[PDB]
């Protein structure tokens, strides 16, 4: 793993509307296969330096358990910040139409 | 609306994808058996199927 | 003559694909 | 030996042609070779340039070529390995 930060910040510009009327400029004369293929090499451009400079170099967080570490973080932070919302929402909803718990209610009996 | 309101279906939301990165492993993995091999042995197959 | 054109690193270092993992049978799945 | 054989453009084999003589380091005690450059062109006659790998450094031999090339040093080898081997490649 690497380049978080610029992640972070590719976001940022992403959600920016003066981005978006930019982006709507650059889209003239482009065709959906090149804007697929951009972001294809792109993705392979990060896998490709981790697989080479992992080789050789070492980050900050290096640790003996090397990226995994990194990318049980990532999906932890993923789980966190967007599934427990989602189940929080859920929760709610469920508490406003059957109650707390009315999805595992057993069947009325017979 | 009596034997209306089983018909209101909507679809289920699973996806069947998972990209499948073979570059990062070089060693092979055991794999299950689902069905007895019926194509060899056929006739003998219900004298032969309790043992081991 | 001299250099002034500002030459990218994707015209000298050209990344491995890794992506799409490698085909050694160079024949499709279905086949 | 594989069959990669270095682009002489000079962003990638920077002095190929400039004298008339090649130059190599051969084996543990890396004995020194000298080659004609006109003996080395022969080989990208057979290059295929479709074919570029190691970060488009290196093109691909025609298979038929290469194959000469290996059947030719295998000769060699053998009969080095061999004491009835011919006194003469005559
Ligand atoms: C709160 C934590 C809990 C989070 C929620 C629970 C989630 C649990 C799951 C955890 C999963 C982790 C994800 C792992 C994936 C990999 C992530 C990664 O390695 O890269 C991260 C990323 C590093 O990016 P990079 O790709 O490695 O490039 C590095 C740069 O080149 C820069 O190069 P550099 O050499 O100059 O520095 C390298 C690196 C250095 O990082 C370090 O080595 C850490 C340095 C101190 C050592 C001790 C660390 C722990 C104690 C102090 C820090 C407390 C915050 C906890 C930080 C946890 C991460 C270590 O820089 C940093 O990462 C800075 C991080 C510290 C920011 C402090 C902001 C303070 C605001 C919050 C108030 C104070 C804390 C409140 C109490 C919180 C208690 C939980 O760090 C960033 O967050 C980038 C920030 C960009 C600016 C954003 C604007 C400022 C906002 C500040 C907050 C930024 C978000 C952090 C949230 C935490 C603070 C609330």
């Amino acid at each position: 793993g690497f380049h978080f930060q610029q992640y972070i910040a590719m976001a940022g510009r992403a959600i920016n509307p003066v981005q978006w009327t930019r982006a709507w400029r650059r889209m003239e004369g482009k065709s959906a296969t090149e804007v697929y293929r951009d972001a294809l090499a792109w993705t392979n451009n990060q896998f490709a330096q981790i697989s080479r400079a992992s080789q050789y170099r070492a980050w900050w967080w290096q640790n003996p358990l090397g990226m995994g570490l990194v990318l049980y973080g990532t999906y932890k932070a993923w789980h966190m910040i967007y599934m427990v919302r989602k189940q929080k929402k859920t929760a709610q909803l469920v508490a406003a139409a059957y109650g707390q718990g009315g999805q595992w209610l057993n069947p009325v009996p017979r | 609306l009596l034997g209306h309101t089983t018909s209101v279906t909507m679809g289920n939301s699973d996806i069947f994808f998972l990209p499948k990165p073979s570059n990062l492993l070089k060693i092979a993995l055991p794999a299950f058996v689902f069905m007895p091999n019926l194509t060899i042995f056929t006739r003998a197959f219900p004298f032969y199927a309790h043992t081991s | 003559k001299t250099l002034e054109r500002n030459v990218p690193m994707k015209e000298i270092l050209q990344p491995l694909w890794v992506v799409e993992p490698p085909n050694f049978l160079r024949q499709p799945v279905w086949k | 030996m594989l069959n990669f054989i270095p682009k002489r453009c000079p962003s990638v084999s920077l002095l190929f042609g400039k004298r008339p003589v090649q130059r190599i380091e051969v084996g543990q005690a890396r004995h020194q070779l000298e080659i004609p450059v006109e003996t080395i062109e022969k080989i990208y006659e057979g290059v295929d340039s479709r074919l570029e790998y190691h970060n488009k450094d290196y093109n691909a031999m025609k298979w038929k070529d290469f194959m000469k090339l290996k059947l030719d040093a295998y000769h060699l080898l053998e009969a080095s390995q061999s004491e009835t081997a011919a006194k003469s490649a005559l």
